[PDB]
């Protein structure tokens, strides 16, 4: 990974592999969800599907390019791919619908068949994808009132309101040089992408992205969308975790390795190295579940989701998973680090060595916006390595031990009880 | 009375008797629980309570 800024302010970012038979070049800012108010809540995913739209694809695809789009919560991203002999191609269908000529994108025709589009995606999403929009529940009542809680799609009810206007104010904002960073992935080397980049010379205006007043603060609280005529009931819950540039970013990472995920119906994942599967098969509470450890620019979140159709055993699955993180803080063996050390670095290196130059373009811009480096796999691996029982027991006293959780459901989850009776199973009452 | 007025058999069985059903009271205490334990309690507004719980 080579970073390089130019004479006119832009930082190109190259990640090349000679053994590739594609290449990405693309456009990564640093501004996301969290960066909206309630009223233009969805603007991001507006333009997402603006780029591609149907109008946009098909003069893309006379050159045999492909288009991407993906909006989170700290950045977007607009990547174009081709083949490895058309990369100067891609940076002039790039230039042209970002810099010199972006009206045309914006016409009335083109808006409202859009945003009719966007409105159904939304729609569906709602009364269809109940593990995702639990999890969209738990960071809009984890930190409330705070930037961090709008949804990243956006609701329904703020894109009836959004225009034409809305979507140029936005852009005049953080569409800037100074919050850009232009990446390339694939057969692609970097001397290529820097003299073909200064060779169309880009004036590239000087603005800067305004400064939010509010900082990302956890709250402990909870949600509860009850809905009898559902077959399962899906439940999330977590405390407070980590940001990005942590210093126990890692540490938190193999305490979620340690419990893991789970599939009822997969003979192989019953048979994992988990204290906690003997406590959930001799009655079978529950029929999957999934341990996370999230980090954003502010704040974080430390949990697990579940699912389940044992409706009048919730109280018991709660229970059994919360006394299982008290071990943590006084009685983790050393079996379980080092199994969690091998699956850890399996698993960040089926993440980082995709064979998709699309997913290694948005996870090289999305870290050189907020460190201005990359950290190697190599190194990452030597960290995992030094981790100790004691560093384990030294995260989970101070995150784990005692603290206020947030909790979202939806469902048949009559028999989930009161805040206050899960709050007391973060501690033992023994030590 | 154990005789003609009361006397001593009278204090002297009123006594033992008096030791006997305070057991009773709580055999029927038992029997009292049990019949509450299958409808639930009732509340201030004479409705039904099936639909919010606390323990
Ligand atoms: C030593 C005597 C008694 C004991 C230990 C006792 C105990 C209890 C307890 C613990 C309850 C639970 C709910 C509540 O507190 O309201 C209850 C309810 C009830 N008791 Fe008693 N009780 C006694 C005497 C009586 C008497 C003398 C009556 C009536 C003549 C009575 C009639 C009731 C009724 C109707 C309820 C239900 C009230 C409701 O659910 O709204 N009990 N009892």
């Amino acid at each position: 990974a080579e970073v390089t800024q130019l004479s006119n302010g832009i930082v190109v970012a190259t990640e090349h592999n000679p053994s590739a038979h594609t290449a990405s070049v693309g456009v990564v800012f640093g501004s996301g969800a969290a960066n909206e108010n309630p009223y233009n809540n969805g603007v991001s995913n507006l333009w997402k599907n603006i780029f591609l739209s149907k109008e946009n694809s098909a003069v893309a695809a006379k050159e045999g390019l492909a288009l991407s789009s993906n909006i989170s919560r700290d950045f977007q991203s607009y990547i174009v791919s081709s083949l490895p002999g058309s990369t100067d191609k891609s940076l002039d269908f790039l230039n042209q619908s970002f810099i010199q000529q972006k009206a045309n994108l914006l016409s009335s025709s083109n808006f409202e068949a859009t945003k009719k589009s966007v409105l159904k995606q939304v729609q569906d999403f709602e009364e269809n994808d109940h593990p995702n929009r639990v999890l969209e529940h738990l960071h809009s009542t984890a930190f409330q009132n705070t930037p961090l809680s709008l949804p990243t799609r956006g609701t329904l009810e703020s894109l009836e309101n959004l225009v034409v206007a809305d979507l140029e104010s936005f852009a005049n904002n953080h569409f800037l040089n100074s919050n850009a960073v232009v990446v390339g992935t694939g057969n692609i080397k970097h001397e290529d992408l820097v003299n073909s980049i200064e060779s169309k010379n880009l004036s590239l205006q000087t603005g800067t992205k305004p400064v939010l007043k509010k900082k990302a603060a956890f709250l402990g609280s909870e949600v509860r969308l009850r809905d009898d005529t559902l077959p399962k009931a899906w439940i999330s819950l977590a405390v407070e975790g980590e940001p990005v540039n942590s210093p126990n970013y890692f540490v938190a990472k193999l305490a979620a390795q340690i419990f893991g995920s789970y599939n009822a119906f997969e003979p192989a994942s019953r048979l994992q190295g988990i204290k906690l599967l003997d406590n959930i098969q001799e009655y079978q509470l529950c029929d999957n579940f999934n341990h996370f450890s999230l980090s954003y620019k502010d704040s974080g979140l430390w949990g697990f989701s579940t699912a389940t159709r044992n409706v009048t055993m919730i109280d018991d699955l709660i229970h059994f998973t919360l006394k299982q993180w008290n071990r943590l803080t006084i009685s983790v063996t050393d079996t379980e680090v080092e199994r969690a050390k091998s699956l850890l670095k399996l698993q960040l290196g089926q993440l980082y060595e995709s064979g998709n130059p699309v997913n290694d373009a948005n996870l090289l811009g999305a870290e050189v916006l907020i460190k201005g480096s990359k950290l190697s796999l190599g190194e990452a691996f030597k960290k995992i390595d030094a981790i100790t029982v004691k560093d384990v027991k030294a995260w989970a006293g101070k995150r784990l031990w005692d603290q206020d959780i947030a909790i979202a459901g939806t469902g048949q989850i009559e028999g989930l009880l009161d805040y206050m009776r899960i709050r007391s199973d973060m501690s033992m009452m023994r030590w | 009375w154990g005789g003609f007025s009361v006397s001593n058999p009278t204090i002297q069985r009123f006594f033992a008797l008096h030791y006997l059903v305070p057991f009773i009271i709580a055999a029927m205490v038992i029997m009292h629980l049990m019949a509450l334990h299958i409808h639930g309690s009732s509340n201030p507004l004479g409705i039904t309570g099936n639909l919010d719980r606390i323990p």
